[PDB]
RNA sequence: GGGUGUUACAGCCCCGCCCCGGCAGCAGCAGCUCGCCGAAUCCCGGGGCCGAGGGAGCGAGACCCGUGCGCCGCGCUCUC
RNA sequence: CCGUCGGGCCCGGGGGGCCACGCGUCCAGCGCACGGGGUCGGCGGCGAUGUCGGCUACCCACCCGACCCGUCUU
RNA sequence: CCCAUACCCGGCCGUCGCUGGCAGUCGGCAGAGCGAGAAAGAGAGGGACGCUACGCCGCGACGAGUAGGAGGGC
């Protein structure tokens, strides 16, 4: 059997660790929620250079 | 210590060595690590019966280590892409052998 | 109605200092003399044109006597431009110092 | 419930699960 | 019974659905609607009647044949392909051909086919080239954008169109049609100053001139 | 240029109270003022080399003889 | 008494995510695919007297390597 | 940043090991299986290839060599 890399290729990790896909479906959820909250701040930062 | 480079494995190191480089010695044969039922098969004995029950066994020292460490095949690195300061001399005098002991980490990820 | 690749000269083969492995051939492409201008030439086609005694045919043409090698650029070498490249035939050593031309078809802009 | 022996009156209920 | 609904769940990156399988049972209402539970052909003729065994027994056997080959999956057909294109080519973009006996000519750029090559043509009135398909490989994009979005390139015309039959004479439907998106590009092209002159002129390399160095 | 000296028409340093004085921000796109990292990590892209192996079966099943996208693994849709 | 993004499936009481879904009683089909090692259900050219192919084997050139074998001997 | 015959991944050859697998080609006297983490029973009241078994097949690991030894030489 060729040896797939579970770090690499997705669905032999999860072949090994299911649980891996909520640890990666996690960690996109949040890194997307702390982007823009990161937003916000620089949008309110402005709203703070003029005010 | 003149002939090895040791140190602290990090989480994350042992993470990618089992899971890239990790070769079971089934039946004396370097099997690669390819599906769960290869571990449960043989450590299932010490309900390690999946590759996270194995990384588990390796990184948290079990009570079941030495017969987990002794089914995995040792670990063939590639040389450490990025070179190395002196392989001659200790580390702590500049080059790369003896106990590096957190520092291995940043060797792993280039052996790996 | 113009020149439309790039002027390159076989430097030498890839070698150590008492071995050399004629598989892989170093280029000098002309205005580039750094890495960090070369990865525009990565993968580019490279050809070495050269004209013999006998007659060939010609893709789109009439048979006339030149001749090509062809290769392409595989990967940045040393520090300061050069570049590696494997030709579908190993280089002939008669073309060391001689102008190989690197076309642009295979872009990526 | 994993047990191959002494869990199959466990994991029965599952056959109804889906029903 | 019933129109299908879209796939509830959109996909977060490839593989990788947004919702977990319990929010994705919630989602389904999955959780209300559990569900508990040739070869004869008879012929008459003129005797009695015959039956037929169709597609009947092969007449010749090889003396070796090959075993069938094992199971493959992520081997699709060229015609089911995903289609990549470069982000730098746009509808309205302006290339230069490379390879094809055009070398040099500044082309515009309308289409990317089904096939996977681009729809290109520079005003045939300009620089010679009518509408004819071209690899994206083997082009440069240049940074001068004319905006195409108000042509209607005609729908009946595809990668199948393009296809070499089988000496060439251009046919009446590749003259008709030629005017007819020609006569929707050159009104624009013209609105920008010198760019129907900067598409007659070829593209070629000069001494002291370096691709890596300049932008286009 | 030289001397004097304590803010003067420049500044620098230390100490106490000022909510650690308050406020952005944060090992900083002032892309380089100084770190170690990732179960506290993920996404996307580009170049290079290779493609070894070749009967893995699925489903009507003894109420039927078909079919060569089949194992594991991921989750789509339908029988609301 | 104070502290802990503490431990107790985060003890118990008054907006976002869960590999959680039956009742009572006692104490199954259709597809898609990062999935057991590549395929195309994708194409283009040149080919009857000078072109095409011919690793090898004939000669020659060039680059790198390369001191003459047998033997006794540290 | 450069490169060793070292190390990593892949191909092929051979050797060694598993003292591995294959007699199951069990077909209208038919029923198409033993990849399965868990001492033991799918127990009764018209259909490619193959198996010179001294054959065929699958996994792993490994390969310097004088004196010398042994084996195999379609």
């Amino acid at each position: 059997v060729l040896k797939k890399n579970p770090l690499k290729n997705l669905r032999i990790m999860l072949k090994l660790n299911p649980y891996a896909k909520t640890m990666r479906r996690n960690t996109i959820l949040r890194q997307a929620r702390n982007h823009k909250l990161r937003v916000e701040r620089a949008a309110a930062a402005l709203a703070a250079k003029s005010d | 210590e003149p002939y090895i480079a040791w140190g602290y494995p990090n989480l994350k190191s042992v993470n990618e060595l089992i899971y890239k480089r990790g070769y079971g010695k089934i039946n004396k044969k370097r099997i690669a690590l390819t599906d769960n039922t290869l571990i449960a098969r043989s450590l299932g004995k010490y309900n390690i019966i999946c590759m996270e029950d194995l990384i588990h066994e390796i990184y948290t020292v079990g009570k079941h280590f030495k017969e987990a460490n002794n089914f995995l095949w040792p670990f063939k690195l590639s040389s450490p892409r990025g070179g190395m300061k002196k392989k001659t001399t200790h580390f702590v005098e500049g080059g790369d052998a003896g106990n590096r002991e957190d520092q291995i980490n940043r060797l792993i990820r280039r052996m790996n | 109605s113009g020149r439309l690749w790039c002027k390159a000269i076989f430097a030498g083969y890839k070698r150590g200092l008492r071995n050399q492995r004629e598989h892989t051939a170093l280029l000098k492409i002309e205005g580039v003399y750094a890495r960090d201008e070369t990865e525009f030439y990565l993968g580019k086609r490279c050809a070495y044109v050269y004209k013999a005694k006998n007659n060939t045919v010609t893709p789109g043409g009439k048979p006339n006597k030149t001749r090509v090698i062809w290769g392409k650029v595989t990967r940045a070498h040393g520090n300061s431009g050069m570049v590696r490249a494997k030709f579908r035939s190993n280089l002939p050593a008669k073309a060391i110092g001689h102008r190989i031309r690197v076309m642009l078809y295979p872009s990526r802009i | 419930i994993a047990h191959p022996k002494l869990g199959r009156r466990a994991r029965a209920r599952i056959a109804r699960g889906l029903r | 019974k019933g129109k299908p609904h879209c796939s509830r769940n959109p996909v977060l990156v490839r593989g990788i659905g947004r919702y977990s399988r319990s929010a994705m049972y919630s989602r389904k209402a999955l959780y209300k609607r559990k569900y508990a539970a040739l070869a004869t052909v008879t012929k008459p003729v003129g005797g009695g009647t015959r039956v037929v065994k169709l597609r009947k027994m092969p007449r010749y056997y090889p003396t070796e044949d090959v075993p069938r080959k094992l199971l493959s999956h992520g081997k699709k057909p060229f015609s089911q392909h995903v289609r990549k294109l470069r982000a730098s080519i746009t509808p309205g973009t302006i290339l230069i051909i490379l390879t094809g006996r055009h070398r040099g000519k500044r082309v515009v750029f309308l289409k990317q086919l089904s096939s996977g090559l681009l729809l290109v043509t520079g005003p045939l009135s300009l620089n010679r080239v009518p509408l004819r398909r071209t690899h994206q490989k083997f082009v440069i994009a240049t940074s001068t954008k004319i905006d195409i979005s108000g042509v209607k390139i005609p729908k009946h015309l595809t990668d199948a169109y393009f296809k070499k039959k089988k000496k060439y004479e251009i046919t009446e439907q590749r003259k008709v049609d030629q005017k007819a998106v020609d006569s929707q590009i050159l009104p624009k092209i013209k609105a920008v100053p010198q760019l129907q002159g900067y598409l007659r002129s070829v593209f070629a390399l000069t001494n002291g001139v370096y691709p890596h160095k300049l932008v286009f």
